[PDB]
């Protein structure tokens, strides 16, 4: 059957000029109480890939595994043939999706979200969203759980189509993650201040920043009112 | 007939019986005078208490009808307590259904309406 049991919040997600950017807080929440902090839910396969899961940590586990004895069947047989057979993200994307989909007819699916994020070996930058149902499509930002229809709209602003893909920078990402992120912390009641950050650059490789905290944040208009309306 | 022992109309045009209202207020006499300052608004008023018997602390004619709005009442102390009874409630009631407490100008026009109606029964 399967249903919420302890889920994880939102991974959040952009492109750039030459790579994508992408980060997530670290919460196993069992509902309402937060009971599981620290809980990473960045997935690394090999360092020019990095998937981010939302939904269900219990299923994130089992793709934990998944994840891991792909590197191991690639390795297998001669040492290149995984030298120049190397992983891309579009591999690891489709072997995702298809064991989804056939789970899901099973009626007991993996409960989850996931963002796919790398950079090809052409260069070329890959974000592509798959999730439990087996929906494929692709946008050039990308967020998943409550952050697919809340933090994603400030994200789609900077970039709205492939054309503005020259038009940002490294940069530019890195302060709209870290600010999709504060909107994430104060709106969403699943949050964790804590929040890990990976980058996939094409240049500079797989740049992992992790334990952040939410910075320039502000409280200070929470003097000015009390009451919830009529009482001044 | 009637026309002085129920409140309907004379051949004059004069209610008799609502000017017999104005003619009790004075007989209690107990004069007020109210003054309104820059940043106030003062009222003073008799209390002749003759009797060594009766608590001098206890005989009053200021009733605070509001926490900002006072009420000083000439004339007698039955129809006093109705008035500031009923003042009391419509001043909690505005409070409830507007949201803000009720203006001064307000409450005089709310027991204003409310002696026509007295006076149309």
């Amino acid at each position: 059957t399967q249903q919420p049991i302890v889920t994880g919040t939102s991974v959040i997600s952009m492109k750039y000029d030459n790579g994508v950017i992408i980060a997530a807080d670290n919460l196993g929440s069992y509902g309402s109480l937060l009971r599981f902090n620290g809980v990473e839910r960045l997935i690394p396969v090999g360092d020019n890939t990095v998937v981010g899961i939302s939904g269900d940590i219990s299923d994130m586990q089992h793709i934990e595994r998944l994840l891991k004895d792909l590197v191991t069947e690639n390795a297998y047989d001669n040492p290149l043939a995984d030298a120049e057979e190397a992983l891309e993200p579009s591999y690891i994307f489709e072997y995702l999706a298809t064991v989804m989909y056939q789970r899901r007819s099973k009626m007991n699916p993996l409960w989850n979200a996931i963002i796919v994020a790398g950079v090809q070996s052409n260069g070329d930058q890959f974000l592509r969203y798959v999730n439990l149902l087996g929906v494929t499509y692709s946008s050039p930002t990308l967020a998943t759980g409550f952050g697919a229809h809340m933090a994603n709209p400030l994200l789609r602003k900077v970039v709205d189509r492939e054309s503005d893909i020259p038009k940002t920078t490294v940069q530019v990402a890195e302060e709209a993650i870290v600010n999709a992120m504060r909107v994430l912390y104060y709106r969403d009641a699943r949050s964790s201040r804590n929040f890990s950050l990976a980058i996939i650059d094409k240049n500079t490789g797989l740049t992992f920043k992790k334990n952040l905290q939410v910075e320039n944040m502000k409280w200070d208009f929470a003097k000015d009112i009390k009451g919830y309306g009529t009482q001044k | 007939g009637y026309d002085r022992h129920i409140t309907i109309f004379s051949p004059e045009g004069r209610l008799y019986q609502v000017e017999y209202a104005f003619k009790a207020t004075n007989q209690t006499n107990i004069n007020s005078l109210a003054v309104r300052g820059k940043d106030c608004t003062v009222v003073i008023s008799q209390k002749k208490v003759p009797d060594k018997l009766l608590d001098p602390t206890t005989v009053s004619y200021i009733f605070c009808i509001s926490r900002t709005i006072g009420m000083v009442v000439n004339g007698p102390i039955p129809d006093a307590r109705n008035a500031a009874l009923r003042a009391k409630a419509e001043a909690a009631e505005f409070r409830y259904k507007y949201g803000y407490d009720m203006p001064c100008d307000v409450l005089a026009k709310r027991m204003a309406n409310l002696s026509q109606i007295y006076t149309q029964r």
